[PDB]
C-alpha cells in the first residue's frame, strides 16, 4: 500500500548545480508508452 | 490529510523496508505523478485517501483528487530545473539545458540527467518555479545513459 511524505517547495534555485548535456534523438512512442531510438 | 502544494515522495510498505517507488507535485489539490509509479492505485496521506481522477498509460501520467493541473511549458530555449527527489536523499535542484525528442507527432523537450528509478515523477521547473513537466519516461542513449521527455499533461 502506497503512501505520499512532502519532499519541499517548488521554487527556481539561483546557483544551482549546472550540468547535463542537450541532445536531438530520433525516438518513437508506442502504445504502452516506451520510448525508443529511431534509425 | 495533507493537502499542501509542493513536492513529495511516494513510498511503499509492501516490499523490505520503506521504500521510494516515485515522486509527485501537489498544486491546487491535485497529486500529479507519472502512471507507471503508482499504477493507478490509492494513496495515502497520514490518514487521507488520494483516489485516481485521470490518468492515461500511453502519456504515463495519472491526477489524484481532480483534473490535471499543470500546463506551463518549455519555451524550447531556456535553461530549466530538475527538482530531484533521489530516494533516501534530500531534494535537490539540477539545472540543465534539455534537448529534444524528434517525434512523428512533434517535437517534445528532454532532460539528459542520470538519476535512480524512485526519481520518476520530479518535476521540471522554468525560471518563475512553473512546472513544465514531469521527469521519469525515457531512453537510454548509447553511452547507457537516461534521457527522460518533459511529460506534460493538458489542462482542461
Ligand atoms: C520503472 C520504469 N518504468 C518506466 C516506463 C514507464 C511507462 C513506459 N515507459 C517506461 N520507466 C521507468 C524508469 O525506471 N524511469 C526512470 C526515471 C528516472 C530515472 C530513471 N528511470
Amino acid at each position: 500500500d502506497m503512501y505520499i511524505e512532502r519532499a519541499g517547495d517548488i521554487t527556481w534555485e539561483k546557483d544551482a548545480e549546472v550540468t547535463g548535456n542537450s541532445p536531438r534523438l530520433d525516438v518513437a512512442l508506442d502504445e504502452s508508452g516506451d520510448f525508443s531510438l529511431v534509425e | 490529510g495533507e493537502t499542501t502544494d509542493g513536492v513529495y515522495r511516494v513510498m511503499t510498505r509492501r516490499l523490505l523496508g520503506s521504500t521510494q517507488v516515485g515522486v509527485g507535485v501537489m498544486q491546487e489539490g491535485v497529486f500529479h505523478t507519472m502512471w507507471h509509479v503508482t499504477k493507478g492505485a490509492a494513496l495515502r496521506s497520514g490518514e487521507g485517501r488520494l483516489d485516481p481522477y485521470w490518468g492515461d498509460v500511453k502519456q504515463d501520467l495519472v491526477s489524484y483528487c481532480g483534473p490535471w493541473k499543470l500546463d506551463a511549458a518549455w519555451d524550447g530555449l531556456s535553461e530549466v530545473q530538475l527538482l530531484a527527489v533521489p530516494p533516501g536523499e534530500r531534494a535537490k535542484n539540477i539545472q540543465t539545458l534539455p534537448g529534444i525528442f524528434k517525434t512523428k507527432d512533434g517535437d517534445i523537450g528532454a532532460v539528459a540527467l542520470d538519476y535512480p528509478a524512485g526519481t520518476s515523477g520530479s518535476p521540471i521547473l522554468d525560471k518563475c518555479g512553473r512546472v513544465i513537466g514531469l521527469y521519469g519516461n525515457g531512453v537510454v542513449i548509447k553511452n547507457g545513459s537516461y534521457v527522460s521527455a518533459i511529460t506534460q499533461g493538458k489542462r482542461e
